[PDB]
C-alpha cells in the first residue's frame, strides 16, 4: 500500500567527509520512520527510529531529519567501516510495514 | 543476554513445506511481537508476519497469507514459523526479529512496529538436487 | 405490554435536525465525570438512553492516565437517560470491553464481552439477570457491534466476529429470545470482512452496514432473515465511498459485490440507509484522518455503482474539529419509523499531547420531513487550560 | 389522562405571597452548579419545573469565563423539579440558544432554536422525540418567548419573530398538535414590535404581553384565537408604564393603540394581566437600570389611558439589588386558575467586574386571596469572596 | 404480589460467568465515595441491590483515619441498586455494626445490631418501620450472617450467635413473620462453632454453610426446617477444605461430623453448595492469607470424606491480589433457581501501610449452563498515588 522511494541508488565519497541519504513516502507517515544499516554477510541493524533518535550502537556522527512525507539521514566524517547498504522503513499504524529498496555506500579511496 | 537464536539451514523439494524456529537466549519472552523478515539473493528486505508471544495474536503479509502460519511456546521460549507449497523463488535468508510493539488496539491498530534486534538468519533453498 | 415489531413504513426524510448534546469534556474541567469511548444510543418505548464503555475512572483522577487501551479488566457498560452526563451516580450494567444493547418491548437485553484476548467470554443479561454465555470460537479477540441490536416479535439478533483484522475472520449471527441463544448462522455471500456493524429494522427483516478493515473502502452490507435464520451479503454500490481512509471523490470507485481495493486497510465505524434507489450516508470530511463530519444523499447510490450525483449536504462538525465513531438508531413515530444518528467527539491522546487522558463527548441528530438551516456543533473543550 | 382546557374562572387575587427560591449563586461558591440565564417556570398537572438555558459549563470552571454572549453552539435547555438547584445530575432536553416549553395534559412540548445567526433552525420535540422543524424566514436571528407556551384542547401556541430589533420585524404565531405544525398566522393589529412575549390562558383564547425594543415604553398586547387562528394586537393603556428604560411616573404617558414614543428604544421581558378594568403588573423599581422589583394594581389601567391611581404595592427586591427578566405562569386550583410569577436575579459581568462569569438565581411568588406582610428576597451572594 | 417460595428446581451449573464490578477504590481517588467493609448482595423480584456497613465517613475525609475497627457508634447499613457506587446520595437504612437483609416477595426485612459490646440490641425493621427487638442473651458481642437471610411462604430465618470466638458459644435460629419474632430454636447436631453463615433456599427447607473459628478448617453445615422449626448440623465431607488458614491439599483431611482439628483456629466467611453427591465451592488461592480466589467442583465431595478429585477450576482473582469475605445468593429464573456469588476486595491498613484507611471494592459472578473462557478481575487501585 504505502510505497517507500529511497535515493540516491548508489553513493560513493572519500573518507573524512560528510555523506547524505534521502527517503520519501507515497503518503504522510507522521514521523513513523526508521533506518537500518546492513554490513556484508550479516543481519540488518537498527540505526535510527521515529526519524529523530539513534540506537545504542551508533554515535553523534549519525543524524536523522524530516517529517510527514520526506526524510533524510546524514553521516559525518565517513570511515572504512561505513561501506554498507542502508534501508528506510515506515510503521504508520497498519500493515504492511514496507521497506525502501535501499542505498549502497562504497568508499572512494586512493 | 536476551538475543535470539535460530534453527540451521535446509534444502526442500518443490511443493514441500519448511519449519524455521527462533528462541530467546535470556528466557525473557515478554509480549513484544516476534516477526519474520526474508532477504532473497541480491534483493531488498520483505516482512512476512509475526506473533505476540503471550497474548498470541498472529499476523501475515498478503502475499504469504495462504502459505504461512505462526505459533509460539513460552516453555521452550521459542517461536515456530511454517512455510508451505515451496517453489525455487522462496530460496532466501529468513531472519526472526523482535519488534518495539507489544499491544494491538481493535480500532487504532499497532504502534512502534520497528525491529530492534535480529537473529542470525536461516538459509532455506528449494531444489530437486541432492 | 407487547414485543416490538417495527411494521410501520419509513418516514419521508429531507435531511437531519439537531436533537441532543452532552458537553462531557467542558463539564469535566470542574466536576466528577466518567472517562469513556465507543458510545451509542438506544430507546425503549417511552424514552432514549445513552450508553458508553467506561475506563473504570473519573477524568480529574490519577487513574485517568494511559486510558488509550481498548481492553482492560476494569471496563464496564455505563447507562443514563439521553442528555444526563456520566456523573458518579451513573449505573454500571455489566463488565465489558465490547457490547451491544436493545429493548424487545418488554425488557432490556445486554450483550457483554470480557476476559483474556485469546479466551474471552460473552454474557447475555436479560431483565436484570444473566441468562446465557458463550466462549471465543477462534481464540482471537471475540467482538460485537458497539451499537444497538434489533428485536422483532421477541427474537433479538446480534453480529459477532472472532479472528484477524487484516485477513479472513469468523463472523456469526446469533438469534436470542429472552436472553437464551436459540440459533446461530455463519456469514454468507460476497462480504469478505465484517466489523462493528450498524443495524436497522427493515420489516420483515433486519439490515446492517459494517466496517471492512482488510480490503474495502466501500462498506459491506448484511441482510438477515428472522423467520428462517438465512443470511446474504454485498457492498454499498455508491461511487462516493463511506470509509476512512479512502481516495478523493475525483478518483474513488466502488463495486456492488467486491471490496474496491482502494485504500482498503483500516477503517472507521459508520452508517448508511436505503431510500428507494437513493442512499443517505455520513462520513468524515477529511479523507485520511477522523476530522469533521458531513451527511448527504447520493442519487441511485444504492443500485448504480457509477453514480456520484450528491444533494442535500449538511456539515455536522466542521473540518478543523475531531470526530470518531458514528451509528444509526431507529425511533417509532405515530405513523412511520424515523432514522437518527450519533457522532463520537474524541479528544486527548494520542493526537492531543496537552493531556494524559483520552475521552469523548457526543452529539445527536434526527431525520426531519420539514426544513432546516446550517451550523457546526463541535466538542468545544479547551485542553490547553483544563487538567492534564 | 385528557388534554388541558383551563375553562375555570380566574382566582380573586389581593396580592402575592412567597412560593420558592433557588440560592444557586450562594451554593456555587462550594459545589458543582451550572452557569445559566433566561430562566422560566412551567407546571404539569401534578408539579412545577424550573427551566434555564445553560452555557455548557459549571460556575467554578475555566469554561465559565466570557459567559456573557447569548448565542453559542454549546447552549442547552436544562430541566429540574422546582426547588432542586442545577447540579451535575440535571437533564439537558435539547440544543438551544432560545426556547419555550409547555405540557398539553398528556406530554411535554419543547421548542428549541439553534444554528447560524443568518440560517437558524427551530426543532419541535414532543413526548421525548423530534416531530417537526422549520427554518429562519427573514435570515436575521429567529427567536421565541423564553417562557412557557400555552395549550388548549391539545393545540399549543407559540410566538416567533425574525428580523431587526430597531426596525420593522416579521412575527408569526404557530399552532402545534403533538409536535406537528398544523397552522401559521402573521401578526395583525396596531402592535409595531413584538419580542419575548409572556402568555396566559384566558379561555376560550390566549393572551400575551410583550417587549417593544423599537418605539414603545408601554407594553404590546396580542390576543390569539385557538378556534379560527385569528390574531389582534394593541398596547397596555395604564399611565404607569412597565418597560425599562422609561420616563418617571410624574411625566410618563401611554396610548391604547400606539407606542408612546417615550424612551422607546431597548426594553426588558415583563408581564401584566387584566382584572376587570384594573391591571396587575410588575416592573424594575429604578427607571433606567435593572435594579429592584415592585408589583401593584392600577385602577382602570386596562381601559383608561390617563389613569395613574395605584394600590396594593409590594417590594419583591429592594432598589439596591439587581433584577432581570420576569414572567407569568398559571396554576390550576380546585375551583379557579391562579396567576404566579418569577424574577431572574442576574449577577456578575458586565456590571460586577469582581468576577469573570455572568449567571442568575431565581425567586417565585403566587397570587393569594388571603393576607400578607413585607420583606425583600435578593440573590444574597458575596462576589467579593467567592471564585473569580 | 405473593410471598416467595423458591419451589423451582436448581439450574444445571457448568461454571460461573462475570455479572458485575463496582470500581469503588479507583473512583474514590477523585470523587465522594463512602468507606465500607462486610458487603453483600440480595435481590427483589425485579432487580439486585448491593449492601455494606459504612464507617460513617467518605474516603477523602479526616474521619477516614483508623477505619479498621469493626464496632463503633457511627456504622450504618448502606443500600444501592447493584452497580451504582456508594456516592453521597446513598440511603442509610439503619444503625448497625452487624446485619442481614432479605425480601419476602412483598417487602424488605432488615436485621440491625448495635450498642455496647456486653449489652447489644437487635432491631427488626420491615416495610420501612421498626416492628420488634431483642437483647444479647450471653452478654458477649451479639452477631449475625453479614449476608442475605432466606424467606419461604412469608417466614424468614436468620442465624444469630452470642459468646466466645475461641470456645463454646450460644447460637440460635430466629423465625420472623413481617418483622415479628414468632419462634426461636437453639443450635443442635454435631456443629461445635457457627459464625457468619451463608444460606440458600433448598425447598422445602433452608441450608447454610458457615465459619468455625474454634477447631475446624472444614466448614460446618446447618439444615433448617421451616414447617416444624427443627435444626440439624454436620460438616462438609470434601478432603479439599474451604477455610483459611488450612493445610495444603497434599496433606489436608476432613470428617462428615467433626471439626478436622487441622489449623482450626480463626477463619474467613465463605460458601459451598450441593450438586447431587458433588460439591461446588470457592476459596482463597493462598492457604495462610486472604490472597487470590478460585472456584471448583469436587466429585462426591458432599458425601465421601476421602475425595480430592477436582474439575472445572476457575481463577476469579489471581494469587498476587487481595480478597476477603465471599457469599452465595440465589436468583429465580423462568424454570430453575440459579446460584451466584460475590467477593469482597479489601485494600489499605493493616497490610498496606501506604494509606491510613481500610476499605473494599466488589466483583460478582453467576452460574451458567453454557460455556466460558478465562481472566482475572482484581481491585485495580494504585495506593502509591491516591490520598493517604
Ligand atoms: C441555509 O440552509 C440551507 C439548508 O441547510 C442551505 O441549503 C442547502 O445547501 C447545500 C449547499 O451545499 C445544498 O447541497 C448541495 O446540492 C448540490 C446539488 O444541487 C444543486 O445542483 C443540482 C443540479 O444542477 C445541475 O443540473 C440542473 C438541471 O437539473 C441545471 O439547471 C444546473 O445548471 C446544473 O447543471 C440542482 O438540481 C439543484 O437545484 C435544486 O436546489 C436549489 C437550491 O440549492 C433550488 O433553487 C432548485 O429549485 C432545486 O430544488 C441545485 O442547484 C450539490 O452539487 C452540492 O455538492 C457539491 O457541493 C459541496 C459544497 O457545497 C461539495 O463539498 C461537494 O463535494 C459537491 O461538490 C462537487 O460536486 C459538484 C456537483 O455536485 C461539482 O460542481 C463541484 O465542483 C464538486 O466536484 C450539495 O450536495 C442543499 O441541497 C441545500 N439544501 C436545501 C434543502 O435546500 C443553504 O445553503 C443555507 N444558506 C446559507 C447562506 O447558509
Ligand atoms: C405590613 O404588611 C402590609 C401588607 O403588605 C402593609 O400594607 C400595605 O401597604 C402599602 C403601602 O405602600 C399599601 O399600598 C399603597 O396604597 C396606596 C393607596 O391606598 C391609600 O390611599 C387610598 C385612596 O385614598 C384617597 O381616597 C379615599 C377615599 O376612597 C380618601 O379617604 C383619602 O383621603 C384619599 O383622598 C385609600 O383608599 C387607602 O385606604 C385603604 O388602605 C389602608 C391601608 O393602607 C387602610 O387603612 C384603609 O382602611 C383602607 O382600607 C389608602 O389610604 C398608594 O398610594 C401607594 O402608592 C404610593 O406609595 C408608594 C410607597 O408607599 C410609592 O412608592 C408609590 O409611588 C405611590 O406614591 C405616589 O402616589 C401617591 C398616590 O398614589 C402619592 O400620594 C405620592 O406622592 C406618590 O406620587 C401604595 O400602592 C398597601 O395597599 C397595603 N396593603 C394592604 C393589602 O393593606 C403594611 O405597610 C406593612 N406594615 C408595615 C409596618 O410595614
Ligand atoms: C479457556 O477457557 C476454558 C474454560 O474455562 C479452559 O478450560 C478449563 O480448564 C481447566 C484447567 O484447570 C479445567 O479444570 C481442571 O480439570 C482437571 C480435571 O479434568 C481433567 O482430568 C480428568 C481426569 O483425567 C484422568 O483420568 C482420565 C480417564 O478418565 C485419563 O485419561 C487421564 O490421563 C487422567 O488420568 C479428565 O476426565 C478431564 O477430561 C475432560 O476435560 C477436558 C478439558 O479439560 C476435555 O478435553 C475432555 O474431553 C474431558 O471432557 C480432564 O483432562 C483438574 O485436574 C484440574 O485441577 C488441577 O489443576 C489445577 C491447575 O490447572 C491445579 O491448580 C489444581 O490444584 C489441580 O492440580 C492438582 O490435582 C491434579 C489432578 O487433579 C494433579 O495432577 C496436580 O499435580 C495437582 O496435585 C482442574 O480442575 C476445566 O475443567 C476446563 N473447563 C472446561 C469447562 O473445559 C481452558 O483451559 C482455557 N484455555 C486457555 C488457553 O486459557
Ligand atoms: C375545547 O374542547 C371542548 C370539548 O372538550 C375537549 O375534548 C374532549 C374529547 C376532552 O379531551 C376534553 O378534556 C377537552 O377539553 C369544546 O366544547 C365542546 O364544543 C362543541 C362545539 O361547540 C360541542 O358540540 C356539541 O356536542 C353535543 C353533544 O355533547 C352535540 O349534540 C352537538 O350537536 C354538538 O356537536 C360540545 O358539546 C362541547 N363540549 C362541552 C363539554 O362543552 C370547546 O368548545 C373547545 N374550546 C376551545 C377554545 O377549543
Ligand atoms: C408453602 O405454602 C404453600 C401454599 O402457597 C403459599 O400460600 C399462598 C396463599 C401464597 O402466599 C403462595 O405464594 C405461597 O407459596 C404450601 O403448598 C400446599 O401444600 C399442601 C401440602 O402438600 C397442599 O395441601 C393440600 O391442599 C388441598 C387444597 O388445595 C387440600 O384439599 C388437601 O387436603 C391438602 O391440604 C396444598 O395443596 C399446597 N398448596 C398449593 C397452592 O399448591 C406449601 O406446603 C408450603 N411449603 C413450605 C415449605 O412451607
Ligand atoms: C405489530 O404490532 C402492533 C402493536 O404495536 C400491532 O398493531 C395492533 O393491531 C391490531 C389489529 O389491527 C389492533 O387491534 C384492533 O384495534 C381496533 C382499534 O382500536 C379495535 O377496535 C379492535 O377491536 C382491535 O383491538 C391494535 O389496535 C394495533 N395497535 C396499534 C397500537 O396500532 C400490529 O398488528 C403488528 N403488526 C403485524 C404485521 O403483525
Ligand atoms: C374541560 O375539562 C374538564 C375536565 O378537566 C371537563 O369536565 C368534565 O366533564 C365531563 C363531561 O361532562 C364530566 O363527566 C361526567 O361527570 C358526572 C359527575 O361525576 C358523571 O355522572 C357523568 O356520567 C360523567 O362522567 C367530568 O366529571 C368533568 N370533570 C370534572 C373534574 O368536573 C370539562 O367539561 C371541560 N370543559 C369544556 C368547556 O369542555
Ligand atoms: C410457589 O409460588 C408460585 C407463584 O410464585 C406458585 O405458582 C402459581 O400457582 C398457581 C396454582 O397452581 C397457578 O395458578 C394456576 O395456573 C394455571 C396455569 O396458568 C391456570 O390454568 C389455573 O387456572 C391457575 O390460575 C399460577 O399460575 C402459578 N404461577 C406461576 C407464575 O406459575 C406455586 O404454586 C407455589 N408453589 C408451591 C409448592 O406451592
Ligand atoms: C484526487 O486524487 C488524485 C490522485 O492522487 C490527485 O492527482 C494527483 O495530484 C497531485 C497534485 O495534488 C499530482 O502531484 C499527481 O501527479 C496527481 N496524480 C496523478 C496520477 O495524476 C488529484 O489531484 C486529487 N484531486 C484533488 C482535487 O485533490
Ligand atoms: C486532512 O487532515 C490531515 C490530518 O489531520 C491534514 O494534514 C495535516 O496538515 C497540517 C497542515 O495543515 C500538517 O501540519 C500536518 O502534519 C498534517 N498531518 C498529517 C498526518 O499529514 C490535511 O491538511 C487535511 N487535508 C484536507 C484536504 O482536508
Ligand atoms: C421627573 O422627570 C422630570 C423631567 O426630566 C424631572 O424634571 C427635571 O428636574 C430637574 C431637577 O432635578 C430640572 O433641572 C429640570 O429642569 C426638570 N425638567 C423639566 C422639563 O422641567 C423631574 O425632576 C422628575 N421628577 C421625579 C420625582 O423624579
Ligand atoms: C504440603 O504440606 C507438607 C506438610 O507441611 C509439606 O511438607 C514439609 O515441607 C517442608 C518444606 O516446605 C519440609 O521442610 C518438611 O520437612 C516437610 N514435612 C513433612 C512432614 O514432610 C509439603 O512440602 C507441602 N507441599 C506443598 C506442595 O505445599
Ligand atoms: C501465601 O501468602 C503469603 C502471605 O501473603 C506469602 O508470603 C509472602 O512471601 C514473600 C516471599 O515469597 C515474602 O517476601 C513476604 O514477606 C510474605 N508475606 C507475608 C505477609 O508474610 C506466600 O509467599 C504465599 N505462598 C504461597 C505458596 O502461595
Ligand atoms: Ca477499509
Ligand atoms: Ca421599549
Ligand atoms: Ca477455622
Amino acid at each position: 500500500e504505502i510505497v517507500m522511494t529511497q535515493s540516491p541508488a548508489t553513493l560513493s565519497l572519500s573518507s573524512g567527509e560528510r555523506a547524505t541519504l534521502s527517503c520519501r513516502a507515497s503518503r504522510s507517515v507522521s514521523s513513523n520512520l526508521a533506518w537500518y544499516q546492513q554490513k556484508p554477510g550479516q543481519a540488518p541493524r537498527l540505526l535510527i527510529y521515529d526519524a529523530s533518535t539513534r540506537a545504542t550502537g551508533f554515535s553523534a556522527r549519525f543524524a536523522g531529519s524530516g517529517s510527514g512525507t520526506e526524510f533524510t539521514l546524514t553521516i559525518s566524517s565517513l570511515q572504512s567501516e561505513d561501506s554498507a547498504i542502508y534501508y528506510c522503513q515506515q510503521y504508520n499504524n497498519w500493515p504492511p510495514w514496507t521497506f525502501g529498496q535501499g542505498t549502497k555506500v562504497e568508499i572512494k579511496r586512493t | 543476554q536476551v538475543h535470539l537464536v535460530q534453527s540451521g539451514a535446509e534444502v526442500k523439494e518443490p511443493g514441500s513445506s519448511v519449519t524455521v524456529s527462533c528462541k530467546a537466549s535470556g528466557g525473557s519472552f515478554n509480549n513484544q511481537a516476534i516477526s519474520w523478515v526474508r532477504q532473497a539473493p541480491g534483493q531488498g528486505l520483505e516482512w512476512m508476519g509475526g506473533i505476540f508471544p503471550i497474548s498470541g495474536t498472529p499476523t501475515s503479509a498478503q502475499r504469504f497469507q495462504g502459505r504461512v502460519t505462526f505459533t509460539a511456546d513460552e516453555s521452550t521460549t521459542t517461536v515456530y514459523m511454517d512455510l508451505s507449497s515451496l517453489r525455487s523463488d522462496d530460496t532466501a535468508v529468513y531472519y526472526c526479529a523482535r519488534a518495539g510493539s507489544d499491544y494491538f488496539n481493535r480500532d487504532l491498530g499497532w504502534e512502534n512496529y520497528y525491529f530492534a534486534s535480529w537473529g542470525q538468519g536461516t538459509l532455506v533453498t528449494v531444489s530437486s538436487a541432492s | 405490554a407487547e414485543y416490538r415489531n417495527w411494521s410501520k413504513p419509513q418516514c419521508d426524510i429531507t435531511g437531519f435536525a439537531p436533537f441532543s448534546k452532552d458537553n462531557s469534556i467542558r463539564l469535566s474541567a470542574g466536576g466528577d465525570i466518567w472517562v469513556t469511548r465507543e458510545p451509542y444510543v438506544s430507546c425503549d418505548p417511552d424514552k432514549c438512553y445513552q450508553f458508553a464503555l467506561g475506563q473504570g475512572t473519573t477524568l480529574n483522577n490519577v487513574h485517568s492516565n494511559n486510558t488509550v487501551r481498548d481492553r482492560t479488566p476494569y471496563r464496564t457498560l455505563l447507562m443514563n437517560e439521553l442528555g444526563v452526563p456520566f456523573h458518579l451516580g451513573t449505573k454500571q450494567v455489566c463488565i465489558a470491553w465490547s457490547s451491544s444493547s436493545c429493548h424487545d418491548g418488554k425488557a432490556w437485553l445486554h450483550v457483554c464481552i470480557t476476559g483474556d484476548d485469546k479466551n474471552a467470554t460473552a454474557s447475555f443479561i436479560y431483565n436484570g439477570r444473566l441468562v446465557d454465555s458463550v466462549v471465543s470460537w477462534s481464540k482471537e479477540i471475540l467482538r460485537t457491534q458497539e451499537s444497538e441490536c434489533v428485536c422483532i416479535n421477541g427474537t433479538c439478533t446480534v453480529v459477532m466476529t472472532d479472528g484477524s483484522a487484516s485477513g479472513k475472520a469468523d463472523t456469526k449471527i446469533l438469534f436470542i429470545e429472552e436472553g437464551k441463544i436459540v440459533h446461530t448462522s455463519t456469514l454468507s455471500g460476497s462480504a469478505q470482512h465484517v466489523e462493528e456493524c450498524s443495524c436497522y429494522p427493515r420489516y420483515p427483516g433486519v439490515r446492517c452496514v459494517c466496517r471492512d478493515n482488510w480490503k474495502g473502502s466501500n462498506r459491506p452490507i448484511v441482510d438477515i432473515n428472522i423467520k428462517d435464520h438465512s443470511i446474504v451479503s454485498s457492498y454499498v454500490c455508491s461511487g462516493l465511498v463511506g470509509d476512512t481512509p479512502r481516495k478523493n471523490d475525483s478518483s474513488s470507485s466502488s463495486h456492488c459485490l467486491d471490496p474496491n481495493n482502494e485504500e482498503g486497510g483500516h477503517g472507521v465505524k459508520g452508517w448508511a440507509f436505503d431510500d428507494g434507489n437513493d442512499v443517505w450516508m455520513g462520513r468524515t470530511i477529511n479523507e485520511t484522518s477522523r476530522l469533521g463530519y458531513e451527511t448527504f444523499k447520493v442519487i441511485e447510490g444504492w443500485s448504480n455503482p457509477k453514480s456520484k450525483l450528491q444533494i442535500n449536504r449538511q456539515v455536522i462538525v466542521d473540518r478543523g474539529n475531531r470526530s470518531g465513531y458514528s451509528g444509526i438508531f431507529s425511533v417509532e413515530g405515530k405513523s412511520c419509523i424515523n432514522r437518527c444518528f450519533y457522532v463520537e467527539l474524541i479528544r486527548g491522546r494520542k493526537e492531543e499531547t496537552e493531556v494524559l487522558w483520552t475521552s469523548n463527548s457526543i452529539v445527536v441528530f434526527c431525520g426531519t420531513s420539514g426544513t432546516y438551516g446550517t451550523g457546526s456543533w463541535p466538542d468545544g473543550a479547551d485542553l490547553n487550560l483544563m487538567p492534564i
